[PDB]
RNA sequence: UCUAGUGGGCCAUUUUUGGUAAGCAGAACUGGCGAUGCGGGAUGAACCGAACGUGAGGUUAAGGUGCCGGAAUGUACGCUCA
RNA sequence: UCCGCAUGAUUUAUAUGUAUAAAAAUAGAGGUAGGACUUGUUCCUACUCUCCUGUAUCGUAGAAGAUGGGCGAUGGUUGAUGAAACGGAAGUGUUUUAUUGACUUGUCCAUGAAAUUCCAUUGAAAUCUUGUGCGGAAUCGAAUCCAUUGCAUACGACUUUAA
């Protein structure tokens, strides 16, 4: 039961599965587009703690249109050695700080395939963050989301 | 042939054959509009899909590991002089005592186990 | 001779309202009242212990073994998991928590 | 539970205006969103100013200057029955005015069967003055040699001892 | 016979302070009053009385005193072996010595039980053949 | 075909602190189950344990250290007590590999009698008298070992101290 | 904690429901119960309305044949049966071997009068029930709906009380023996350092 | 290749053939080793106690 | 490029038209059933959650934790006697 | 067909101490020889014992529990006979009394448990009927069919009679 406009939206996010997870850089294309798919997903300021668990226990990156787990700087350094990033920290680095290639930094990383969280949902899970549900902007709280959901 | 495990070892029964004697046991594919097996409801026979398909490293084994190989004649039996390991001889229905004699005593000289042997 | 087990009691199985599964059994535990209680019987070993008609080894009395994994709700209830699954015929039957694995 | 931030915000400056006026209030909210969400709120009503078109300059959470004494909090509310918009005035006894707040809300929930959404904080006071407390039962609290039995309650169950499906005797109090 | 007033003495039986004596300085409303206690480890602060129960010890205390005061009372008034010296306190004090005993204590209890119980029975049964 | 070389290495089993040398301990399970014993020495993962044959009547034996439940009980003076001597090789069984038979007429043999040669209790009796001033020292010792274990009604070990 | 073979209770001062469920989990969980003196039950709200629930369960017969339709049951220990019946799974068969294991009965007969008697905190009035709301007793409903028996055993409770009472004061006596002699018992000194 | 995925943070040793750094990174390290004065103003005060 | 089946639809939200109204008839958007099993609403094509190869372990959604029934006769503040 | 000279099957055994019999209310006598005399809606007596429910009390060392002793009691526990009494709500149970047994761990002593040499096993003993060796004889039967009656009746069934 998904609209065909938010379903598009979704698609272009690479957020075709529940409890999937990605990085994107906010401006105002980004965050209209968020603003359509509120409903449907939540999003926040990851910190750096946040960053490099999700890439160092869910990194996956996409070479030759395969999931790959990151367990070598050299699959890193193959994929995105053009734009200086030979290892996991500095694609980590470039995740963080949105730097000159995060288009082909966060592109190259798999959409996060998150768990359920442990502790669960709020009460009810498809109202806003701000009326007590788990949607739509959360702010610093999508760093406990992860933390829940990793 | 190490540690062979079958997915499933009931034999997929067909549906209302322990209801109708003119129905055979013998597996047929509901297609009925309104068939409730077809449709997977709870609490109905399941049907047989492609996921239930066994280790093919395990596949075709009997539980000792070997491969039941039908033999008719000591020509036969001499196929598995090289696949001792691997294939075990099963005597033919038809083969008179005095020709499954000789395959035995055949099968005992190339080492070959015999699944029906006496 | 006395005994060193703890007394229990086997409820259910792990179920949700119309559908049981029969490979986890819910076990009632003689004096374990929460789930911080549970944590230290999780592990430890439970036997279910019945007689016979046959003798077998010239012993009537066969058992059935199994361990405790994980504590149940809030009330002390633990989940265990036999090496043969227990029959639904024993809900409300006596099971024997041992202390075998010990780590006190 | 709730907690109270205080949320400085402004328009963003135009051309016209380069120096707009920053606007302050407290608000009782879970977190800083929803703080923040009801700072928006509350300003929309009374200024041209949207999240939109507004910054939040800042954001702090305020904690009780003395919380180990008692007080007393008169809070002026303005909420939607299903009728009509009503204003009241309740008085409630309490060390914290979060605590407080949290207990005008409990209270209005249960006795008129008004959510959260439909409830607005216009004030919160503190009342250091029985000659202002109004409220009988708030100020029967105040009197120096102030004793009463302890409520009726379902006696002490006092550790695990009490989960036992029986018991030997019958209670006694 | 035992109210809430400033100056009742209490003892928490709820929460981590399970088993403490305070006082009740400030009765915040019917349902919560302000406590504290001369102990270091005992912080002043404000509970609810289905947390505590009601004890017999009324010390003279004005509402609403300080920590200090209230140490300085503690320590003038003989709170501290007015409670220790009561039924209640004493079977406390047993209970938790009869929780606080390893394997090697239970036998010593059985074997003493055993002697006292030995003891007992010729004592009634000289006195009742009298 | 040869199978590939694990990486598992072995390394030394670390036991609890509760079960030193000296402790009293209560056998769970086994033939001596409920008794309490003495424990000697620590192997591999096993404890060298033996409530002393003139009150216990346990010989010196291996038993795993899961087994056992460590008791708060005063600690036993086992210094002196040579416990190098006790090895894996010593509580094992004899070659058993090829001609062995589990008929009858091999109980009467097997009976501790006509069996269990000298230099066990010949050590046992000046092993107990380099540790019998301890055990006679500590009061009510000797009881509570001679003394087996058990549950009485309304014990519950997970709240019990041992 | 409490694994007993067989428990009986004491069915004074407890209320029907809350009794019935603890009962109806002790059966199913494989515990034995009896429950004694039924007629003392207590149900919350005034008696008229637990009358009305009573005729109006009354009224409910099968229309072709009464016979064979809802047996309305006035004992107050068949109404304990009945709301235990309904709060187990009685039409299986571990719903009927947990309802067989269940014994209630009106007063305290002589197989049950010399055994030990315990309450359910959980169910029992003084505990749930708020003070100064009016509640009605099983026994005075039951009498008032068709119970014929409410007299005798008012008058066997009599009796049983005053054997009761000669017998605790007979163990009263011993109980002030044994305590005088423990009084003087110089082992107490000693054992007191483990808190006995 | 890779027939089991070990997680960095929890083997070490993944931990040390990715990020060369983390053997001398530091982390707990004081800086407060100095008078750690008070930024608060009367005037923040004041605002912050208004009303 | 060749060809099959289809050319009776129905339900729900929202916007409506004709009718007193309809489980009525006729239009627009979206999601569904038809062809959708599974958990929940005691029961159910559409409602909520969620779309299904054979299994193990963990965590959840909607919905619940007195008993039937797996899970607190949980905590805190009040209201109500029918 | 009852007692024993005993074998076997079964359970108490849905067992592992699975031991525990006052009443009723809770702003109260909760009662605990509760005391206090003067058998009463009495005290200033006892007063902080009531309130942490049972986290209580009783029992609990010994080859699944053995062989021989010194001290301490002058008792306790478990059975069979004996004199009995009291229990009818389903009393099938509760006390008391003499003989006959065995232990007594209240305390100190000695010998002996092993190899069942790291767990997968639940023990001795008591009661009950059915099979076999019975000495002692057997204090002792009914129902139905076939008949009969009509106080009954389609047939069964029912009410009578019979030797």
């Amino acid at each position: 039961n998904i609209p065909p406009k938010a379903r598009k939206i979704m698609q272009l996010l690479r957020l075709i599965q529940i409890n999937n997870g990605v990085f994107v850089k906010f401006n105002k294309a980004t965050k209209e587009m968020l603003q359509v798919v509120e409903p449907y997903v939540t999003y926040g300021i990851p910190n750096l703690k946040t960053v490099r668990e999700l890439l160092y226990k869910r990194g996956f990156g996409k070479v030759n249109k395969q999931r790959i787990a990151l367990s070598d700087n050299a699959i890193i350094e193959a994929a995105l050695g053009k734009y200086s990033i030979l290892s996991i920290e500095d694609l980590i680095h470039e995740i963080y700080t949105v730097g000159p290639n995060f288009k082909q930094a966060a592109n190259f990383i798999w959409p996060f395939q998150l768990s359920s969280p442990l502790g669960g949902w709020r009460d009810r899970k498809f109202k806003h963050f701000i009326e007590g549900g788990d949607a739509g902007k959360r702010d610093e709280h999508i760093n406990s989301l992860v933390r829940k959901m990793l | 042939a190490v540690n062979i495990i079958k997915k499933r070892t009931k034999p997929f029964k067909r549906h209302q054959s322990d209801r109708f004697k003119r129905v055979g046991e013998s597996w047929r594919k509901p297609r009925g509009i309104d068939s409730c097996v077809r449709r997977r409801f709870r609490g109905t026979i399941s049907m047989p899909k492609i996921g239930y398909g066994n280790n093919k490293k395990t596949r075709y084994c009997m539980p000792n590991g070997l491969k039941a190989f039908l033999v008719r004649n000591v020509s036969d039996v001499e196929l598995l002089l090289m696949h001792n390991k691997t294939y075990a001889a099963e005597i033919a229905g038809n083969v008179s005592a005095r020709k499954r004699v000789e395959i035995v005593e055949k099968a005992r000289a190339l080492g070959v186990k015999v699944t029906n042997a006496g | 001779g006395h005994r060193l087990y703890v007394k229990a009691k086997h409820l259910s199985f792990q179920r949700s309202k119309h559908v049981i599964h029969p490979g986890t059994s819910l076990v009632k535990i003689e004096g374990c009242d929460s789930k911080e209680e549970a944590q230290f019987y999780l592990g430890k070993r439970i036997c279910f212990v019945y007689k016979s008609n046959k003798p077998v080894r010239g012993s009537k009395i066969r058992v059935i073994w199994g361990t405790v994994s994980r504590p149940h709700g809030n009330s002390g209830v633990v989940r265990a998991r036999f090496t043969h699954n227990l029959p639904p015929k024993t809900f409300g039957a006596s099971l024997r928590v041992m202390l075998y694995p010990s780590n006190v | 539970a709730l907690k109270e931030y205080q949320v400085v915000g402004r328009k963003v400056p135009t051309e016209h205006e380069p120096v707009p006026k920053l606007f302050r209030m407290r608000l009782f909210a879970p977190n800083e969103s929803v703080a923040k969400s009801r700072y928006w709120y509350f300003l929309k009503m009374i200024n041209k100013v949207k999240k939109a078109t507004g910054e939040i300059v800042a954001i702090n959470e305020i904690s009780e200057p003395k919380p180990l004494k008692a007080k007393v909090f008169g809070i002026w509310i303005r909420y939607d029955s299903r009728s009509g918009t009503h204003n009241m005035y309740k008085e409630f006894r309490d060390t914290t005015r979060v605590g407080a707040v949290e207990a005008m809300y409990a209270d209005m929930a249960a006795r008129h069967r008004a959510r959260f959404r439909s409830i607005r904080i216009l004030k919160v006071v503190e009342v250091e003055k029985k000659e202002d407390v109004r409220r009988n039962y708030v100020k029967q609290l105040l009197n120096p040699h102030l004793k009463f039995p302890l409520p009726h309650r379902r006696t002490g169950v006092v550790g695990l001892a009490g989960k036992k499906v029986f018991a030997p005797h019958r209670p006694s109090t | 016979k035992r109210y809430v007033e400033v100056g009742r003495v209490v003892l928490v039986t709820k929460g981590e302070y399970t088993g403490k004596l305070a006082v009740i300085v400030d009765i915040v409303d019917h349902k919560r009053a302000l406590i504290d206690s001369p102990c270091s480890e005992f912080p002043r602060q404000v509970i609810r009385y289905g947390s505590v129960v009601l004890t017999h010890i009324v010390m003279k205390l004005p509402r609403g005193a300080r920590s200090g005061i209230v140490a300085k009372k503690w320590k003038a008034q003989d709170v501290c072996n007015k409670w220790a010296s009561s039924a209640w306190a004493k079977k406390l004090e047993a209970k938790k010595v009869r929780s606080q005993l390893n394997d090697f204590d239970r036998f010593a209890v059985m074997r003493l039980k055993k002697q006292r119980r030995e003891q007992v029975n010729v004592a009634v049964a000289k006195a009742l053949k009298a | 075909n040869v199978p590939k070389k694990a990486r598992k290495a072995v390394r030394p089993t670390k036991l609890r602190a509760s079960l030193a040398p000296g402790t009293v301990c209560i056998l769970l399970a086994g033939r001596f189950r409920g008794k309490r014993v003495v424990v000697l020495s620590q192997l591999e993962d096993t404890l060298v344990v033996t409530g002393p044959y003139k009150v216990n009547g346990v010989p010196i034996r291996r038993v795993n250290h899961r087994y056992v439940i460590a008791t708060s009980a005063p600690k036993i003076d086992v210094s002196g007590v040579s416990v190098e001597k006790f090895t894996k090789a010593y509580f094992a069984k004899q070659k058993r590999s090829g001609p062995v038979k589990k008929d009858e007429a091999f109980f009467a043999e097997n009976a501790p009698k006509n069996a269990l040669p000298a230099e066990r209790i010949a050590d046992q009796k000046a092993v107990d008298a380099k540790l019998l001033p301890a055990i006679k020292a500590i009061p009510n010792m000797k009881e509570y070992l001679a003394a087996s274990f058990a549950l009485s009604n309304g014990d519950r070990p997970h709240l019990m101290k041992f | 904690s409490e694994f007993q073979k067989v428990v009986v209770i004491d069915a004074k001062g407890h209320l029907l429901g809350r009794l019935a469920s603890v009962v109806a989990k002790q059966l199913l969980g494989g515990q034995k119960v009896v429950v004694v003196r039924c007629e003392e039950l207590n149900i919350s709200g005034h008696f008229f309305r637990n009358k009305l629930k009573y005729l109006a369960y009354l009224r409910k017969a099968c229309r072709y044949n009464p016979s064979r339709g809802a047996f309305h049951f006035r004992a107050p220990s068949r109404i304990f049966q009945k709301a235990v019946r309904g709060m187990l799974p009685h039409k299986t068969a571990r719903g009927q071997a947990a309802l067989e294991h269940l014994q209630a009965v009106e007063g305290i007969p002589p197989p049950f009068d010399k055994q030990k008697r315990v309450v359910v905190p959980a169910a029992l009035r003084v505990l749930r029930l708020k003070p100064g709301r009016k509640y009605c007793t099983v026994g005075r409903l039951s009498s008032e709906v068709g119970w014929k028996y409410s007299d005798i055993v008012s008058k066997l409770e009599e009796r049983r009380k005053v054997k009761s009472a000669a017998f605790y004061q007979a163990k009263l006596a011993k109980q002030k023996k044994i305590a005088s002699a423990k009084a003087a018992s110089s082992v107490n000194g000693k054992l007191a350092e483990f808190g006995y | 290749a890779h027939v089991q995925k070990k997680n960095p943070l929890k083997n070490k040793a993944v931990l040390a053939r990715l990020n060369p750094y983390a053997k001398a990174y530091k982390a707990n390290v004081k800086l407060n080793t100095g008078k750690t004065p008070k930024a608060a103003g009367e005037k923040f005060l004041t605002v912050l106690h208004e009303n």
